[PDB]
């Protein structure tokens, strides 16, 4: 009955850990929390009444680069204005490089443009909830990708003599962009369990 | 009987309409004098010549000793000590040392460190099978070799722990197909023959 | 857009590769066959060709191969550089 | 076997046979054609808000047959099955099922409303009815259950894994496995079993989607090797390997179209 | 030269054929029946079914009713012959008890008649040949007549006092229908041969002929009116084109034509082979193929 509330606990398998990976820092205890470690840091009136404060931060550790991403889920179904352009003020207080807002089902139009278009060089990314709330990272068929400084972009543009174009793409909508958070225009190494004879690595660009 | 005799009648074009098809997508790609293979505009799709580097049209599938092995036996193959063994002396002739001073006793346990290195990883990205295709059968360099020099069990090595050690580190670092150097650009071929590598230690072990 | 590469530092493979031999030899027959300057003892032969690869095994034969990478770059190889 | 019936369309599959559409004024209003009634009636009896802040009205009942066919192969029960349709319909019917006692075991479902506001765009004179038809089509299309709408019948086959050993050696560890019949995935992982790290499909459009680019080019790889392999064919990984690179090289799947 | 034989369909079926699912029908009952009296032989029929569109409605049954024009619902036509009344017009399509099952499945095909409703207005909804015409009802109405006597099931019997004939065959091929989406048998199977017929040198020989005499009555008949007009005499062996079919049989058997060099262009190849005269046993395996 109370199925709704232990298949998000599941969001924090697919969240905290969506981490390193990138190169924040997050605690190895959030990483290993069974079934009621989770109920116990939030304190419930049930049984039910879950939500709350469902959504924390967390720091990196590549020093510069800057800035921070912020986790933070809904609980409010359906989203929504009237929880979208209100929760980005909160988003320019703590001051943040940028953010997660997560939601089921479905996001209304008019809550997806008029965002992303003062935002500047910050961003609004990007998933939902009955959807990538399994790490996918952990496949057979998923190979580890890696991100590259604009300064290793720059090698492969050298040791290849290459424009970024000639490279192999990876669509935005691609599970493992939206998971790194890759832009347009970054390069992602990949070190594929090829034979092949041996471990053969390849490498992409965004579109 | 008039069923496999329309079912020929097929085969006979249609396997030829589907032929075209692939031709038709990828006359665009070959290999350029980089060491790649690249698309009609020079879109990249392979940064080896097949992954492999090699020419499908010259290897021989072949197989990994040092894998289906019983770690209890893998040391019974390769590892090397001074505890209660010392069995090799018997072979070490003509000429043991004996054992000299450290060096020796150090490149044993070094030798098994990559060796080792070796057996877990694979596995971690083979699942079970052994038999895969390599360039240049080495289970036959070998034999024959054995043919053409010889020598029984009862003539002994002529040769020194310090030189098979030495022989492949020479000889591996001569089997380039990414050149050059061009740091880092060594590394697409460091592990371009990688898999080629893990049979060298495996067959030619101290 | 060319650029050319240095004879000094050199990337592509030492080695004459299948295609070039192929082509080398393609090339000579048609000189010599044009009544051409032949650059090693004439064993006695008749073949334009048969003739060029007398050649090629000394490595006495002219001829250049301009490998042209992706970049617009090229390198220039002697065959008796090659191998 | 939890699994295995934790992953099924289900819905209204275990009724075919089916939907009866009688008349029956007075809330206390049968017949029959069998036996129940009686349980009608004690359901009645129990008045525990019969009159509500409504009345009586659902001059509307209809029945359902319940095949013991497929109560046996699913684990379902009649206040399950009857247990999840009002929530998705509010409270416009009013189910009332029998105990497992039963020979028929079967189910009323009744509509009450007026005084109701009633409307509005479309009106409704003679008679009483399409609007009922229509219930149906979502009735019996929503939908309780494991139900991976679209996944529709699973099977099991024990497929020879290989395994490894703290020994050394490897063995065949014969594990079963369920065998789809059709999309889709993602809602496919959610499920307690299962498993994410594993799961497979045919459809690389999805794998696409749902996994990674990389993900599905492996996909295809394998894909073709199971087309030219079984049995005893010509395989190269390379030229393999290169069909595949040049497919999923520029993101989207670019098929190969004569 | 040598005719050859050929295999199109077999006509007066009594043919399920169904088909699925683009989809858009579901469930056929062609006929493409034809006397067969001589010669002639062109029209079809065809009916349809449909059971899509869970919105839309309940599964209702349809008809073409060559050559003009759409779909045209069936008690439409039952009231088009002399049955109006309800009731009746099943009594000839199922026969209850009955079986209410096969029947319902009206329910949405009478619907289709709930305007009709009389004579009137069913041989109205029938304007529609065409090329742009009427003008309107009585005209309408003597078309529909004109089609009852012709098109709708053109063997049987073409005269006039029987389409009491017609009202049944109707509800017999609309009965094998209901026996197979109630999964009551199987449809029919095209395989036969059985059930198809081989047109060897004379059926072929037909409607060729004919094909070339109508013409004949067509050539001479505008000779008649450049005689009337400004001439007259009356007649004589003045017209009779002797070039008529005598080449026109000779480049039209000699190839793979059937009405050359006329425009009749993708007219189906013969059917006309030239002999084949290897062997013996060749020769005669030849005066044998279709």
């Amino acid at each position: 009955e109370e199925k709704n509330i232990v298949r998000v606990f599941r969001a924090w398998k697919t969240a905290h850990q969506l981490v390193h990976d990138r190169g924040y820092g997050v605690s190895q205890a959030e990483l290993d929390l069974t079934l009621d470690q989770f109920k116990a840091m939030h304190c419930g009136m049930g049984r039910n009444l879950d939500r709350t404060t469902l959504s924390f931060y967390a720091k990196p550790s590549n020093d510069s680069n800057k800035g921070t991403i912020y986790i933070e889920f809904a609980k409010e179904p359906s989203v929504g204005i009237k929880e979208m352009r209100t929760f980005v003020h909160t988003l320019g207080d703590h001051n943040h490089k940028t953010g997660i807002l997560i939601y089921a089902n479905s996001m209304t139009p008019s809550a997806a443009k008029i965002i992303a278009t003062v935002t500047g060089q910050f961003t609004i990314e990007t998933f939902q909830e009955s959807d990538l709330i399994v790490n996918i990272t952990h496949h057979e068929l998923v190979p580890k990708h890696i991100l590259l400084s604009p300064d290793e972009k720059k090698e492969l543009l050298d040791r290849y003599k290459l424009r970024e174009t000639q490279l192999p793409r990876i669509q935005l909508a691609d599970p493992v962009a939206r998971y790194l958070g890759l832009k347009r225009g970054e390069v992602v190494k990949i070190v594929r369990r090829s034979e092949t004879s041996g471990r053969y690595n390849s490498y992409r660009i965004c579109a | 009987g008039r069923e496999g005799l329309i079912d020929t009648a097929v085969k006979t074009a249609e396997t030829g309409y589907i032929q075209r098809r692939l031709v038709k997508a990828m006359e665009d790609v070959m290999v350029r004098y980089d060491g790649t293979v690249r698309n009609a505009m020079g879109d990249i799709i392979q940064f080896a010549y097949g992954e492999d580097g090699l020419d499908a049209t010259l290897v021989e599938y072949q197989v990994f000793d040092s894998l289906r092995l019983s770690t209890k036996q893998f040391e019974k193959k390769y590892r090397i000590d001074l505890m209660e063994d010392r069995s090799l002396s018997l072979y070490m002739e003509n000429s043991i040392e004996n054992d000299s001073s450290v060096q020796d006793l150090l490149d044993e346990e070094y030798t098994q460190l990559v060796a080792d290195r070796e057996l877990l990883c694979k596995f971690i990205f083979p699942k079970g099978d052994a038999r895969w295709p390599l360039p240049v059968n080495v289970q036959r360099i070998i034999q024959n070799a054995l043919q053409i020099f010889h020598l029984e069990a009862k003539k002994p090595t002529d040769l020194l722990p310090s030189d098979i050690i030495n022989g492949l580190n020479e000889l591996i670092a001569k089997l380039t197909i990414f050149r050059g150097s061009d740091r880092i650009t060594r590394d697409v071929q460091n592990n371009a023959t990688l898999l080629f590598q893990i049979l060298l230690r495996s067959k030619f072990a101290v | 857009s060319g650029k050319a590469v240095a004879k000094e530092d050199r990337t592509t493979t030492p080695y004459m590769t299948k295609y070039e031999r192929a082509r080398i030899l393609g090339t000579r027959a048609l000189q010599i066959s044009m009544n051409a300057p032949v650059l090693v003892d004439l064993e006695g032969e008749t073949d334009p060709l048969q003739i060029a690869m007398k050649e090629l095994a000394q490595k006495k034969i002219p001829l250049l191969v301009r490998r042209y990478l992706p970049d617009g770059s090229y390198e220039d190889w002697s065959v008796a550089e090659l191998i | 076997k939890n699994v295995q019936t934790q992953i099924e369309h289900t819905t209204l599959s275990t009724v075919t046979s089916a939907t009866e559409i009688h008349y029956d004024p007075d809330p206390q209003d049968t017949v029959i054609e069998e036996d129940k009634d009686f349980v009608e009636a004690f359901f009645a009896i129990p008045d525990e808000e019969v009159e509500e802040n409504l009345y009586k009205q659902s001059p509307w009942l209809l029945r359902l047959e319940l095949d013991r066919a497929k109560m046996l192969d699913k684990k379902l029960s009649m206040s399950d099955v009857a247990g999840k349709i009002a929530e998705s319909f509010e409270r416009d019917l009013f189910t009332i099922w029998s105990e497992d006692n039963a020979d028929k075991l079967i189910i009323r479902c009744r509509i009450i409303r007026d005084d109701d506001r009633k409307a509005e765009d479309d009106d409704n004179m003679i008679e009483e009815d399409v609007f009922l038809k229509t219930i149906e089509g979502h009735m019996l299309e929503s939908i309780s259950l494991r139900g991976v709408p679209n996944i529709t019948r699973v099977y099991m086959m024990e497929h020879k894994i290989v395994r490894q050993i703290e020994d050394g050696t490897f063995e065949r560890a014969d594990e079963w496995v369920l065998e789809t019949d059709g999309i889709n995935l993602t809602e496919a992982m959610t499920v307690e079993g299962v498993d994410a790290t594993r799961t497979y499909s045919n459809s690389f459009v999805e794998i696409l989607q749902i996994l990674g680019i990389e993900a599905t080019r492996s996909a295809l790889l394998k894909e073709l090797r199971n087309v030219i392999e079984f049995d005893g064919s010509y395989v190269n990984y390379r030229h393999l390997a290169l069909l595949c690179d040049v497919m999923t090289s520029r993101g989207h799947l670019m098929a190969i179209t004569r | 030269k040598v005719i050859i034989a050929q295999e199109r369909s077999a006509a007066n079926i009594v043919q399920v054929f169904k088909k699925a699912a683009p989809s858009p029908i579901a469930y056929v009952a062609e006929i493409r029946s034809a006397l067969e009296r001589g010669s002639r032989l062109i029209s079809s029929m065809q009916i349809k079914l449909m059971a899509r569109n869970t919105e839309n409605s309940g599964q209702t049954i349809r008809a073409t009713l060559p050559y003009i024009r759409s779909d045209i619902p069936i008690v439409i036509v039952f009231r088009a012959l002399g049955v109006v009344p309800d009731r009746d017009i099943l009594e000839h399509i199922c026969y209850d008890p009955n079986d209410f099952q096969m029947l319902e499945m009206m329910k949405p095909c009478i619907e289709e008649a709930f305007v009709i409703q009389d004579k009137d207005i069913a041989l109205d909804y029938i304007g529609k040949r065409g090329s742009t015409t009427g003008v309107t009802r009585e005209k309408r109405l003597r078309y529909a007549h004109d089609i009852l006597q012709k098109e709708l099931l053109p063997h049987i019997t073409t005269m006039e006092g029987f389409e009491t004939r017609k009202a049944f065959f109707l509800g017999y091929m609309i009965h094998r229908m209901l026996l197979c989406a109630l999964e009551r048998r199987e449809p029919d199977d095209r395989d036969h041969f059985g059930k198809k017929r081989l047109d060897l040198a004379g059926p072929l020989l037909a409607s060729l002929f004919r094909m070339l005499f109508r013409k004949m009555t067509r050539d001479v008949y505008k000779y008649m009116q450049k005689c009337v007009e400004t001439n007259r005499e009356f007649n004589l062996t003045l017209a009779v084109k002797s070039n008529i079919i005598t080449n026109g049989l000779r480049y039209s058997l000699a190839t793979g034509n059937w009405g050359d060099q006329k425009r009749s262009m993708v007219n189906r190849v013969g059917v006309s082979q030239v002999l084949n005269r290897y062997t013996f046993a060749s020769t005669l395996s030849h005066l044998r193929r279709t």
